[PDB]
DNA sequence: TCGGTAATCACGCT
DNA sequence: GATTACCGA
């Protein structure tokens, strides 16, 4: 049982090769034909076994669990490696030729021995020093050692070298370079110069670059896909290796035989350009070799790589088991750290137990009961190993004395741990793991506040879970991953898992100033949120019809006994009339609760001792951005309180919001005659600012900017004006319409919507620009062919004026498409270059942890941060940046102690 | 379009005022009839020839694959033929002084079934425009406001 | 067709001038050899080819003299539904039920 | 939990009102498009706007600022 | 050739006198078999350039060296059109503009497959002929034509390279995806997808 | 300055 | 097909 300290790379020495290999290959053939398969070449001549015909190197060895062993090829004539080739060439301009020695005086190689056990610990730094010398022995022609012997100078790009040697006087001809010529210069190089290149003389010798033998890949290697049901697609490796055998075989009888002296190296060359598409098909200045119906060869440098490769398509992400996929639907009765699970997907998925003593009642009915009754098992596992299937014909001979140490593996059950998951997984937070629940449908349940981490909606959405196994791998599961630790978020403190939609705009009609329930159904909606309380509705605070309750006092019995909060939020329409409560709240610190508070405004909430006198709740108590009344009670009273403060508030408010009613008609966006003319009255003289405009530019009364030009000037003055002017017209329909429709409470509270749209739909629809312009592609100077040219007023270009009640012309209408099918560009654009953007920081940054005494390192041991980020507070529980927040504490501690 | 044999459509403008390549300077000449991208003859006045060859189509005589395209720049000018066969094109009414041609005594004769489509492109009424000869244009919307 | 013309072989003697084209209507062999129509409902069903047969006739030129053309079939050419050389073209509508 | 934080907020970097109604700064390339010049170095960066402030003495006249 | 307007005749006599006095006429024909390869190519060094401008310099005039005198006058006239552009005399023809946006579609494309496979078909003609003249030498007269033409044809390997460029849609040209199965939910989208 | 070449361009699913 | 930047005279 050891573990892998170390891997140590280098090249394989032509010696080291032939003891590794098993056999040699001349054969280029494969199977020939449909009976006794079995050839003295590339396949199985002892080499390796992909079917299953039990033949091997005497070794029984099946094809289960059979490794390949590697082939070699004793190639005639020496090649050019080609990945190596870019640095043969350092070596060769960086050597004196003919002796061997390093082109420098000894002077320099005892000054820089020196500098390597310097600078002997980064990469970087050293990689730079290994160019000077790279640098310096390239000019120089006269060696200390042989008198200059006329150097050469050598020439690359891609793969053929040459020289310019001098032959008559002062001759230049280009002696190509042959490899035979090469390898014999690189095995003059004595060991000790190695340490002066980038090279190591046990490891890595520059003579082994130059390919003498070529080794074969085994059969596991290259498997043989089967077509239709006898036909066999042979591997794109092994097509290649075939034909590399056959230019060979020619070339060993072409120089044992023949002499014609001229197809030798014109033959020479086509081994070179053979192999060289094998170790990397798409190099440059090489024609890809084609398989022979139209598809190019995916080589070994593809095979590695290539976006779907072999570090991130199967290494690095792989493809599991126990695990399922379907579609999410919603439902607000089970608790924030639940999940529904399908009752089919449940009875193919499955745990092991392993029973010890005290479970042994249990999992005996578990695997008494078959896997057919919900209840039930699937394998059972014997200590030595063997596995024993249930299915079959009987299970009471296997639950039978179950012998203390066995591992049943039992289908999932209310309590076990699960994950789950959005697959684009952006954020830290989408996948967090939940609390099984079964139940009968095909859709995974998710409760609704839950979807602000998962940034899910429920428009036919796929969400996977995967369950966990290993007894160590499921507590840390279950104490690092629930839900209910990720209420707030790292990336701003406020909280992320809070209310949406009806939880905002149902929270509005309880805490109203006239929401007086009777008794019927205060008593109804205790009982459905929750809450256990004994007889104490009372007192029925308003009998002045008959005997009812209040708003407020309804939302005060979910609140602990000791909160104390006050804050002002969105719905303030007055600020003089909470300025009078602020004041008084400030000097007399506890004032009583009935006299003076019932003074109250609708927007400046204030609770103490739990119980709410004043306010109205909208989403500044909930919400996916900043809420500070779940904020305040995650830091306070621990968190398996606020998960039971979400629990039943969320189940409170559906309530009233279902009985009673939350429509939305069309006249909701309906205004009275008068108010429709105040409209007409603002895009009338807007209009005509614009062609008053557009006579000052045409006459000469520029009136320019120093910056712009007088077309960028006109623009600029054009659009303001038509920008003001909706603007203008959105503040009279808001102005009018009352906050008393079901579509205003929906934009001021906040739950899907602005107060933009609601006025862009009984006014005008403003501009329709594009990226900044105004529109203006389309003909010789008109955009479409019913306005006449050489015109730049505002109902000509790009300017609609009615609204989407009063219907569109159809000239508005095309100017709409125009700037609708700009929104929809800058979705598939702008998400390919962000996805991109996060994989070059996640992999710069997964590395750095924190040490025990606050220290941010990096793998090496170099500090990145001293006393991580500016010591020492996570952002993940800090208050919007700062620290100990010792404002909120004065006041706390303070009230608490005095009120008593 | 479908498409039509080139070679015919040389013959029957070179007689009615095109002066051909054999004489031309050309420039400054006010001059530049072009054929599907091929430069092949001169006319001299630019507004009576493009004027003179939708007379002509609007009557029956030539075939109705043929559109006219005019250049009218401060300092240049083109005469444009498009006789090739594969733009896209599009119906509209001509319209004739004032008044929209071939009113409703036509109109019941399409809701009858006299006529059709195929006698109203030869009696000259509907007009199919490219892209290029659309410049010339000045489109009404509505039978209302013309 | 009328692009190539007369091109090669070596000999001085043959000499091939391309002719004339027709093309007949969409039917079809199968094996022990039997020609008869197709029905563009029988083609989608059994995985065949609505195709058209192509004939091309040649003219032998013997030293100068014409004096005998043949006409070849070259090979197929697809066909589209309801075009004018397809069995619907024209075909009325209690037919195309048939 | 660095590489997260930062790079969710930028798929969400749908349009803005990319008609601010500003004089002085312009075209300074707001948004996505920014934030990869600033982690990508690129001794180039399109659109340089450097701010310039002033002294005791070119504080508060007009005409010689 | 090019033009007669003076601001742009100028123009021209910078470009003619500050290179004509390198190479004379008739000689960047063989400076092109410099270019193309080196070392005395000589009857490589004529012959190449001969082939190069009588077939890639604008082939749909001619392939004849009778019309190299069309060819002078058609991209002598595109040079014009740079001209008045960096003076600044007309505007920029814009690529979107359907005035010059054309659609080859199925009686166009099909041509262009019809082409090749048949072209094809030619010269596996002449290779049945010139390997069929001496394995047998001389037969009967008038009958040697009516075997020599009907059995150096062999017709499938036409029809296969028609279908098989369609069934997949990748055709020889390098275009890819011309034929994509016709999508046939909801009759509404039968009919867009032939539109 | 100044020209040149590679090497790079979401998640899942059919 | 577009951005860069490193490499090469
Ligand atoms: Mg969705
Ligand atoms: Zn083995
Ligand atoms: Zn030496």
């Amino acid at each position: 049982k050891k573990v892998i300290g170390s891997i140590e790379f280098g090249i394989l020495s032509p010696q080291e090769i032939r003891k590794m290999s098993a056999a040699e290959i001349t054969v280029p053939d494969t199977y020939d034909d449909d009976g006794y398969p079995i050839e003295g070449g590339l396949m199985d001549k002892r080499l390796g076994v992909i079917d299953p015909g039990l033949r091997c190197e005497t070794c029984g060895a099946r094809a289960g669990e059979c490794p390949g062993h590697f082939g070699h090829i004793e190639l005639a004539r020496p090649v050019i490696h080609v990945g190596f080739a870019k640095t043969i060439h350092r070596v060769l301009e960086s050597t004196c030729r003919e002796c061997g020695r390093i082109k420098l005086t000894d002077e320099e190689i005892e000054e820089y021995m020196q500098k390597f056990e310097v600078m002997g610990d980064r990469k970087g730094a050293v990689d730079k020093l290994i160019k000077e010398i790279h640098k310096k022995a390239k000019e120089r022609m006269v060696c200390p050692h042989c008198g200059a012997p006329q150097f050469p100078i050598k020439f690359e790009r891609p793969t053929i070298y040459w020289e310019l040697r001098k032959d008559e006087e002062g001759n230049e001809y280009k002696h190509r370079m042959m490899p035979s010529e090469v390898r014999d210069r690189l095995e003059k190089i004595p060991d000790k110069d190695l340490p002066l290149l980038g090279l190591h003389p046990e490891k890595s010798r520059p003579e082994w670059m130059v390919l003498t033998v070529l080794p074969v890949p085994p059969v596991t290697m290259r498997p043989s896909i089967t077509l239709e049901s006898g036909i066999r697609a042979e591997d794109d490796l092994t097509h290649k290796l075939v034909d590399i055998i056959r230019i060979n075989n020619r070339l060993k009888s072409n120089i044992e035989a023949g002499a014609p002296q001229l197809i030798i190296e014109d033959l020479w060359d086509l081994l070179q350009y053979h192999v060289t598409t094998y170790i990397n098909n798409e190099t440059s200045g090489v024609p890809p070799a084609k398989h022979k119906s139209g598809r190019p060869l995916k080589t070994l440098a593809q095979r590695l790589k290539g976006k779907e490769g072999r570090f991130r398509g199967n290494l690095s992400g792989k493809r599991v088991n126990f695990s399922a996929r379907t579609v999410i639907s919603p439902d607000p009765m089970i608790s924030i750290n639940e999940v529904g699970v399908p009752l089919a997907v449940a009875m193919e998925l499955t745990v092991p137990e392993k029973v010890t003593e005290f479970n042994y009642e249990k999992l005996k009915q578990r695997v008494l009961n078959g896997p057919e009754k919900y209840p039930g098992a699937n394998y059972v596992i014997d200590p030595e190993g063997r596995r024993i299937r249930l299915m079959e014909s009987n299970r009471e001979l296997i639950a039978e004395k179950l012998d203390i140490g066995w591992t049943v593996e039992r289908h999932l059950e209310d309590g076990d741990v699960v994950l789950f998951n959005r697959q684009p997984s952006l954020h830290r937070m989408s996948i967090m793991a939940h609390r099984v629940r079964v139940m009968p449908y095909r859709t995974f349940r998710l409760n609704l506040p839950v979807c602000p981490p998962y940034n899910a909606d429920f428009d036919g959405d796929e969400m996977n879970l995967h369950v966990p196994q290993t007894e160590e791998a499921q507590a840390e599961a279950k104490i690092l991953m629930e839900v209910q630790n990720h209420i707030i978020s790292p990336r701003y403190g406020g909280p992320l898992i809070a209310g949406i939609q009806d939880h905002i705009s149902g929270g509005y009609l309880l805490t109203r100033e006239g929401a007086y329930f009777t008794r019927y159904e205060v008593e109804q909606m205790l009982m459905f949120a929750g809450m256990d309380v004994n007889e104490l509705p009372e007192p029925d605070k308003y009998e002045n019809g008959e005997p009812l309750w209040s708003g407020k006092t309804i939302f005060s019995l979910l609140l602990p006994d000791d909160l104390t909060i006050w804050y002002r939020n969105k719905l303030c329409d007055e600020p003089e009339r909470c300025e009078a409560l602020e004041k008084l709240i400030e000097e007399k610190l506890i004032p009583d609760p009935e006299e003076v508070r019932k003074l109250a405004y609708d927007g400046f909430v204030y609770i103490q001792n739990g119980k709410l006198l004043s306010g109205a709740v909208d989403k500044k108590a909930y919400g996916r951005e900043d809420g500070k009344l779940l904020d305040i009670i995650v830091r306070e009273y621990g968190v398996e309180r606020a998960r039971q403060f979400l629990d039943q508030v969320t189940k409170l408010t559906i309530w009233v919001i279902t009985h009673k009613g939350f429509t939305t008609a069309i006249d909701d966006e309906d205004l009275p005659q008068e108010a429709i003319d105040r409209i007409h009255e603002i895009i009338r003289e807007a209009e005509e600012k614009v062609q008053r405009l557009i006579e000052a530019y045409k006459r000469g009364e520029l009136e320019p900017l120093p910056g712009k030009t007088l077309e960028e000037t006109l623009e600029s003055k054009i659009m303001a004006v038509l920008a003001e002017a909706r603007d203008n017209a959105g503040k009279v329909a808001e102005r009018y319409l009352g906050m008393n429709n079901h579509a205003v409470i929906m934009a001021k509270t906040g739950a899907r919507g602005k107060i933009l749209n609601i006025t862009q739909m009984a006014a005008m629809l403003g501009q329709q620009s594009i990226r900044g312009k105004r529109l203006y592609r389309g003909y010789r100077g008109r955009v479409l062919t019913h306005f006449k040219p050489g015109d730049l007023g505002a109902r000509a270009r790009g300017f609609v004026t009615n609204s989407y009640k009063s219907g569109l012309t159809p000239q508005e209408y095309f100017f709409h498409a125009m700037g609708g099918r700009e929104g929809l560009v800058d979705t598939a654009v702008r998400t390919a270059q962000s996805g991109y953007m996060q994989r070059r920081l996640i992999n710069a940054l997964q590395d750095l942890k924190v040490d025990y005494d606050g220290t941010v390192r990096d793998p090496t041991g170099i500090i990145v941060q001293f006393k991580y980020g500016e010591d020492g507070v996570d952002p993940m529980k800090s208050w919007q940046g700062k620290t100990v927040d010792v404002d909120r504490v004065i006041v706390r501690t303070l009230l608490k102690m005095r009120g008593g | 379009t479908t498409g039509i044999p080139e070679r015919e459509v040389r013959e029957y403008l070179m007689k009615m005022g095109v002066v051909p390549i054999e004489e031309r300077r050309p420039a400054p000449g006010l001059y530049r009839v072009y054929l599907n991208g091929v430069l092949i003859g001169t006319v001299e006045d630019g507004r009576k020839l493009v004027e003179r060859i939708r007379a002509d189509r609007r009557a029956g005589k030539i075939s109705d694959v043929i559109n006219v395209a005019l250049y009218e720049d401060e300092e240049v000018k083109e005469v444009y033929i498009n006789s090739d066969d594969g733009r896209v094109r599009r119906p509209l009414i001509v319209v004739e002084n004032g008044k929209p041609k071939l009113t409703r005594e036509h109109v019941e004769g399409i809701k009858n079934g006299t006529l059709t489509w195929s006698d109203l492109i030869r009696m000259g009424v509907i007009e199919y425009l490219d892209a290029e000869e659309e410049e010339n244009a000045y489109v009404a919307t509505w039978p209302w406001e013309v | 067709v009328n692009e190539f013309g007369e091109v090669v072989p070596d000999i001085p003697n043959f000499k091939v001038k391309f002719g004339k084209i027709r093309i007949g209507q969409p039917e079809f062999q199968e094996a022990q050899g039997q020609r008869r129509p197709l029905y563009p409902m029988d083609a989608r069903i059994r995985n065949l080819t609505y195709s058209a047969p192509l004939y091309l006739e040649m003219i032998p030129v013997v030293n100068g003299i014409e004096q005998e053309p043949v006409e070849v079939r070259i090979g197929e050419l697809p066909i589209m539904l309801k075009s004018k050389a397809c069995r619907l073209y024209g075909l009325s509508d209690e037919e195309l039920i048939k | 939990v660095a590489a997260q934080s930062i790079g969710e907020p930028s798929t969400q970097m749908t349009l803005n009102t990319f008609h601010y109604a500003g004089v002085a700064e312009i075209n300074v390339t707001l948004g996505l498009p920014r934030i990869i010049e600033i982690v990508d170095a690129r001794k180039n960066p399109s659109t340089p706007i450097m701010t310039v402030y002033l002294d005791e003495e070119h504080r508060y006249d007009r005409d010689k600022a | 050739a090019v033009s007669d307007d003076p601001r742009i005749q100028q123009v021209l006599f910078d470009n003619l006198e500050d290179a004509s006095d390198i190479s004379t006429q008739e000689e960047a024909l063989d400076y092109i078999g410099r270019l193309a390869l080196p070392g005395q190519p000589k009857e490589y060094r004529l012959r190449r350039a001969e082939h190069i401008i009588d077939n890639n310099l604008l082939p749909h005039m001619g392939v004849d060296p009778e019309n190299r005198r069309a060819k002078a006058y058609y991209l002598g006239m595109m040079a014009l059109k740079v001209l008045e552009l960096s003076l600044g005399l007309r505007g920029e023809d814009d690529k979107d503009h359907y005035a010059n946006k054309r659609l080859k579609l199925a009686g166009d494309l099909l041509k262009d497959l019809f082409r090749v496979a048949f072209g094809q078909l030619v010269k596996d003609m002449q290779y049945q002929m010139t390997k069929t003249y001496q394995r047998k030498g001389e037969r009967y007269t008038f009958e040697n034509i009516q075997r020599f033409v009907r059995n150096s044809i062999r017709p499938d390997v036409l029809s296969e390279r028609i279908e098989h460029a369609l069934a997949t849609g990748s055709w020889p040209g390098g275009r890819t995806g011309v034929s994509q199965l016709l999508d046939r939910t909801n009759y509404m989208s039968t009919l867009s997808h032939l539109r």
